[PDB]
Order: C-alpha cells, then sequence, then structure tokens
C-alpha cells in the first residue's frame, strides 16, 4: 500500500513535467508541440522538421 | 566643377561619417551593457521572447 | 525541529558562495567594459578639433 502511494506521487510528477516542461511557454513535452520545422537555410524550404511526442 | 556654393563630396563624406558615428554608438552601447537586444529597435522579436525567456 | 527550522532559515537567508562567487565575477567584468567604453567614449569628441576646430 505505502509503495502503491509513494508510486501514485511519482506518476503525477511524471505527468507535472510534461504537462509543464516548456521552452517560454511553448509546452514541449505534453504532446501539443507536434512537428515543427526549422528553417536552418538563407532560402524559403530549407528546413528541418522536428517532432516531439507526448 | 570649380563651384564654391556646393561641396557634394563633402555633403557625402558627413553621410558617412554620420553612420560610422552612430553604429559606433550602437556597438559600444552593446558593449557596455553586454546586451545586443537593449532596446527593441535591436530586434523587436528578440525583446519579447528573450523577456518571456527571463 | 530545530535542526530542521535551522535549515529552513538557510534555505531563505544564508548566501550561496557559488552564485555570489559568480555575480561578483559577472560585476567586475562589465565594470571593466564599461570603464573602457567609457574611456573610448571620452575621446569621440576628440574627433571633432580635428576638423580643424
Amino acid at each position: 500500500v505505502a509503495i502503491q502511494e509513494e508510486i501514485t506521487a511519482l506518476n503525477d510528477e511524471l505527468n507535472r513535467i510534461a504537462e509543464t516542461t516548456s521552452f517560454g511557454g511553448n509546452k514541449l513535452l505534453n504532446g501539443t508541440f507536434s512537428t515543427k520545422s526549422f528553417q536552418i537555410g538563407a532560402d524559403n524550404g530549407e528546413a528541418v522538421m522536428l517532432t516531439l511526442k507526448d | 566643377a570649380v563651384n564654391v556654393n556646393t561641396n557634394v563630396a563633402a555633403m557625402t563624406a558627413q553621410r558617412y561619417l554620420t553612420g560610422a558615428t552612430n553604429a559606433q554608438q550602437t556597438s559600444m552601447e552593446r558593449l557596455s551593457s553586454g546586451f545586443k537586444i537593449n532596446s527593441a529597435k535591436d530586434d523587436a522579436a528578440g525583446l519579447q521572447i528573450s523577456n518571456r525567456l527571463n | 525541529i530545530n535542526e530542521n527550522v535551522n535549515a529552513s532559515k538557510s534555505r531563505i537567508k544564508d548566501t550561496d558562495f557559488a552564485k555570489e562567487t559568480t555575480a561578483l565575477t559577472k560585476s567586475q567584468i562589465l565594470s571593466q567594459a564599461s570603464s573602457s567604453v567609457l574611456a573610448q567614449a571620452k575621446q569621440a569628441p576628440n574627433a571633432a578639433l580635428s576638423l580643424l576646430g
């Protein structure tokens, strides 16, 4: 029972980290940040997609 | 040529000199402050994201 | 309790030498930087008199 209670807490902490981790409010680990392209070229189209899963 | 009521060459000098003096001031400010985006004039978006990151 | 409360007081009032030493280091550098800029700026007008006054 005690161990279950302890894990119950860690479970919540994991969810917190996921629904809080943010690069300036752009939540990163909750899933909302799906594939986003980063233009790493001087001209249009030269970008790289980055995918952050839940 | 051989005119005494116009020195377009001088006017040009001042124009470039001014530009240089302005550049000096902006650099000096960045060096003394230690931050590149001091005013938003430097980078409106930079100020926005930097402030939120701060 | 005493031991716990002393610890809490430390977390709120006691200083962290690592971070504080860092800020003293940063402060000294920014001071030296500004002073250098000030010195150069102080000589900016010295360019004006070069224009035959």
